[PDB]
């Protein structure tokens, strides 16, 4: 409730860990009921934040999952909820991910 | 076998160290891990050290390899300086052929690294599209007015491909140039990331 | 609340694998009689170094090149050593999958792309007059320098 903002680092992740779709990064936990909401990286993957451009050239066939406690990756439509509450985020891989920065958006209010 | 974590390492001017992952994929093989840096004559150079110069690696495992500035501040603070890394990854006893005579290899990655001075005037983005090119009937000159050294790839002019070129920062880099060569120039580049960034139309001088 | 999720996905180099385990290219026995003439080859080693685990963009664009201690008779061919029970006159010369020679000790050399495994041949060429046999091992660096 105090952290109301706050950034999540992932770390740096080489490209041939997330060289086929499916392929994920290893998870980073990040804690603060809870719906999210963000930008799909595409429309067969509603549970994976499209990653903000850079002018620098941002990574591409990669996004950004967010999980519960379930270990399962929530949709981020901002009305799936999920059941302090700790998370983790991590990189999740449609395509062979090529190299850039990598940075995610998300949202989230509380409900009860 | 053993990979690295970067094809380049961009030293940011000022900052302590900077690190460059190390792996070995096998569990059942072992190597030494030799790192030291060179100039861009490939000459051993001390003003960056690495540690550890010299570690194993048994098994499957990640190493971080730490590149420490011990230039005391000597580099011009206009242009990016150019260094190499070396790392030297050295297998161990394959006692299946001791009976056996042998050729044996060790495998060295040398990557660029770029010493990158701090208050730098043009965003590293913006480099590539500053290019520019000088026509001779059998040369073609690269001319690089930016700061930051420029990987040149996919230059092709006409139907014909050419070398790849690495133009300094403030310099010029020259490639042969073939008869049928035609006119109009295309190129790409190597960004900080290791990615192509996108074609570009060749501005002549 | 709002989140922000920061991270960077980077290029890595190539991990060096070779057809043979521990990178150890597996020469014959040697025949000293089998040379006549000074640049006789013997039979045709053939060994592959795989670029694996990194992306067509790397490996398309690395140069690779041989270092070793040369023969003292012959700068393009890898030395074999020098003592008792030591073969003379013969060094380990390497060719690319054409069998054209590849010197030792050269500048690094981009080959044509394709695939992502080099395809080379390895080969005791006769460096002296008089080649005599005993244990004939060779040892190389294997460099990629990566645009």
């Amino acid at each position: 409730a105090g952290s109301v903002d706050q950034t999540v680092q992932l770390g740096q992740v080489r490209t041939a860990s997330l060289a086929q779709e499916g392929a994920t990064s290893s998870a980073v936990g990040f804690n603060i009921a809870v719906a999210f909401l963000g930008t799909a990286i595409d429309a067969g993957h509603t549970n994976v934040l499209a990653l903000q451009s850079s002018a620098a050239g941002s990574a591409t066939n990669v996004g950004v999952q967010i999980l519960d406690r379930t270990g399962a990756a929530l949709t981020l439509d901002g009305a799936t909820f999920s059941s302090t509450i700790p998370f983790q985020a991590r990189y999740f891989a449609t395509g062979a991910a090529t190299p850039g920065a990598a940075n995610a958006d998300a949202t989230f209010k509380v409900q009860y | 076998g053993v990979a690295l974590g970067a094809t380049r390492v961009i030293y940011p001017a000022g900052q302590k160290q900077e690190q460059l992952a190390v792996t070995n994929n096998d569990e059942n093989s072992t190597y030494l891990i030799q790192s030291w840096v060179e100039n861009a004559d490939g000459v051993k150079d001390g003003r960056f050290i690495v540690t550890p110069p010299l570690f194993a690696m048994k098994g499957k495992k990640e190493n971080t390899l730490r590149i420490l500035d011990a230039t005391n501040n000597q580099l011009p603070q206009d242009r990016e300086s150019l260094f190499w890394m070396n790392v030297k990854a050295i297998p161990s006893m394959d006692k299946s052929k001791l009976t056996e005579n042998t050729l044996q290899l060790a495998i060295i990655s040398r990557i660029k690294l770029y010493y990158r001075p701090a208050k730098l005037a043009l965003p590293p983005d913006q480099a590539a599209e500053k290019l520019r090119f000088r026509r001779s009937a059998n040369s073609l000159t690269l001319i690089n007015p930016t700061p930051y050294y420029l990987t040149v790839t996919e230059l092709n002019a006409g139907t014909r491909v050419l070398e790849n070129a690495l133009v300094p920062p403030m310099g010029e880099s020259t490639v042969k140039l073939p008869s049928d060569a035609g006119s109009n120039i295309t190129y790409r580049t190597i960004n900080d990331y290791g990615a192509l960034t996108p074609k570009m139309t060749g501005v002549m001088e | 609340g709002n989140m922000q999720f920061q991270g960077v996905i980077i290029a890595e180099t190539c991990r060096i694998e070779a057809g043979d385990k521990q990178m150890t290219v597996n020469m014959g026995q040697i025949s000293s009689n089998r040379f006549h003439a000074v640049g006789e080859d013997s039979a045709p080693v053939p060994f592959v170094i795989h670029l694996r685990e990194c992306s067509t963009v790397v490996s398309e664009r690395v140069g690779v090149a041989f270092h070793g201690v040369a023969d003292g008779k012959n700068p393009d061919v890898l030395s074999v050593g020098e003592g008792p029970g030591i073969a003379t006159n013969i060094g380990v010369a390497l060719f690319d999958d054409e069998g054209n020679l590849v010197p030792i000790n050269r500048p690094p050399a981009n080959w044509k792309r394709g695939s992502t495994s080099l395809h080379f041949i390895a080969k005791y060429r006769a460096t002296g007059r008089r080649v005599t046999g005993g244990i004939a091992n060779a040892q190389a660096w294997f460099s990629l320098t990566y645009q």
